[PDB]
């Protein structure tokens, strides 16, 4: 979910 | 373009996470909090350096997040070696936190991968490894850790033939030179490995609150 | 002294022997697969130890640097190995002329197939950059040479870089341009990488199995396994 | 004391591995010919000697006898093993994975088509039988022990009358089978006994340097 | 038929060739010439045998002449081998050619061939070698010498199963007796090639006079 | 030659 | 390593 | 017969 968030 | 790519790959140059010692002497877990803590600040701008590279928010987002998932312990190990590239026997962490090999001693099992860090920067010093050369190979291990991408890799390689031939050297030494480069990635992909082995063991032997990013990067 | 291509002709003459290995009668199970490739390992160890011994200027090296050499090395050059044998066959894995292991073969070994899709894989990018027989010869010796970062290191080194400059002419002699000759040679020794990760994963999954007590490993294999 | 099962499973992890030999650069030339082929003996010739050394019992012979009986099959061995790498490719001598010679190539060499002829007729005869590999394993180590070993060859012996009666064919056709097999060593031991001629002819003439092992062969 | 095929196999038995010793002691010279015109009278005597094989003429001219040529000297070896069956130490080349194995000492290299001609001689006389077990192997022997061939070679195989079968061994006892018998022939294809690889020499050192049968199946 | 009339009955 | 060794040191 | 012998006795 960050990971995703942060791209 | 490679003069553009260099460019831009220099631009997009993460900043220097800043962190210090745990005042009390280094334990086998501080040490491992301290580790720990900087490859989350790390990793957050890892993902904005990767982002800046021309067309990597162009690939698939499965694609993105499978590169960053097998090259981000490699990519952190390498901009390691190359902040610790003109200081023989020490690990520049951070501008704060800079480590001696026997510190390793500490955590158990650190000493092993600090010695295969050392080395690599050792070859990568009697190399004289350029700025510009350690831009175009940074590139090549996020880009080679797993049809767009097969256009980014082959570019970010002529870049670094590039970069080479601007020396002036002889063609032949080109060759053996841009081939002693790419035969450091074996060494950097091994310690990545090690490493990766080794951090899997301290959160199940309960050594590192892992958390956040890291913790879904171990994941 | 030698050239390269007297080099390369130097490593042709080293090749070692195709080791012969056959299914068990009985349909494969973990325990029997895992015995298979551990015999076909432990047997080609052998002949990996004398195809060393044969290459210009390694018995000049320090025993303690030769045996160092060997045992970062020798699950790579296997896997290099089994990687060029089974080159052109796509989905197959040609562990031996009698073992030929599809893809879907490895699920009865646990976790096996996970390194069976990386053999593959790499495998095929060999097969998309048309490894030739020479630069296989010159790969599968640079992987030997470029093991272990750590008089015997001056050798060490102009060891590794000879045969570099022998893949090096291997490539030049392809007549492709000076540019596709650096790319070329940058495709190739970027897949080292690739090999050594599959090493690592089938190193890492091999103590797993000897550690089960899942496969029996025996004198030479056995040796090279600790550590 | 092992049963047929047990000493043909010994047999089969026992095989000597595939030796790998490339065809040269340049065009085939009755040296160079003969150069590769004596490299390719010179190196199986290590490997069969490891084999024989793993036959149940051959290592309790006296010295002098594992001397003799390798002295004597050394050849037949090798034709045999090569007959069988070629048994699926009519026209063609699989010598190694990478040198595949045409019959005709054989006339690049004096002397050697008649050999050559040799091996394909009798690979095409192990082909219309259609040998086993079981077979094929208790016959190589039957031409070692034909050329204690009265035991040891009678164990062998067994087994291969063993494997034949695996196949379920009637009882004529076992001792059939039995007897065209046994048959073929003679054509076998004719090939060793020409082929060997020719490579002490092509000696004496130093057309070919033969080295160690080979040379202590000969 | 098996019991049919024995008894002509019988009755095509070749006559006894009549040679006597010379008067002097053997020379290199008067050896050769004895064991030369023996075997030339022999070859005329092999063919009249070879045509009363049931099927032989029906074979092409070339199948003929191949199959006479490739294995006359193992047929006749093979029959000096079962005159000598019962009398160890001697070759029993003729009733009155009696030959002790010291004698070859007379030729150059003959002794190599008379020691493998006996030692044979002394297997096939260790397994009982019957009478009519030999007239299939002396059968088989030119038939197995390299479709009408085959059916006419499986018909001898057959007939000596039979003769082995009459003997009321054990079945385990058959295959070892018939593959004990068979694989014999590959020493006596061994001591052929050996011979012709004397007689040649012996020709062509000129110690020896070659002429009509014998030249021409040398040739 | 002589093998041919020799077979040739 | 003693059978590694012996293998390095021989013919 | 120099390797013969010691290939017979080695492993
Ligand atoms: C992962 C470990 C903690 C984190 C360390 C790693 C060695 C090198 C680096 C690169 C640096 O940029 C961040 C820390 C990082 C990623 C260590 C190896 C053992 C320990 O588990
Ligand atoms: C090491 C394993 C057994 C040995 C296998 C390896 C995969 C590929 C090869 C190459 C072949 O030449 C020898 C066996 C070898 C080396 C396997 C991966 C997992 C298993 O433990
Ligand atoms: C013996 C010759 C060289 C060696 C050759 C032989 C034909 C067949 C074989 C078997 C193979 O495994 C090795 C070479 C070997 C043994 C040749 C026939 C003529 C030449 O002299
Ligand atoms: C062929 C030789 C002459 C002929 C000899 C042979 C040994 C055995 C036999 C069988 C006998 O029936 C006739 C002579 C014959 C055929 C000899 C071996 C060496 C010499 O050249």
């Amino acid at each position: 979910k960050i990971l995703h968030r942060l791209l | 373009s490679p003069e553009q790519l260099v460019l831009t790959l220099l631009e997009a140059e993460p900043p220097h996470v800043l962190i210090s010692r745990p005042s009390a002497p280094f334990t086998e877990a501080s040490m491992m909090m301290s580790l720990t803590k900087l490859a989350d600040k790390e990793l957050v701008h890892m993902i904005s350096w990767a982002k800046k590279i021309p067309g990597f928010v162009e690939l698939s987002l499965f694609d993105q997040v499978r590169l960053l998932e097998s090259c981000w312990m490699e990519v952190l190990m390498m901009g390691l070696m190359w902040r610790s590239i003109d200081h023989p026997g020490k690990l520049i962490f951070a501008p704060d936190l800079v480590l001696d090999r026997d510190e390793g001693k500490c955590v158990e099992g650190i000493l092993e991968i600090f010695d295969m860090l050392l080395a690599t920067t050792s070859r990568f010093r009697e190399l004289k490894l350029q700025h510009k050369e350690y831009l175009c190979v940074k590139a090549m291990i996020l880009l080679n850790s797993s049809r767009k991408l097969a256009h980014l890799l082959n570019a970010v390689t002529d870049a670094l033939v590039w970069v080479i031939a601007k020396s002036g050297i002889s063609s032949q030494q080109q060759s053996m030179r841009l081939a002693n480069l790419l035969m450091l990635l074996s060494h950097v992909r091994h310690a990545s490995n090690k490493g990766m082995e080794h951090l899997l063991n301290m959160k199940c032997k309960n050594v590192v609150p892992v958390y956040d990013l890291l913790l879904e990067m171990l994941n």
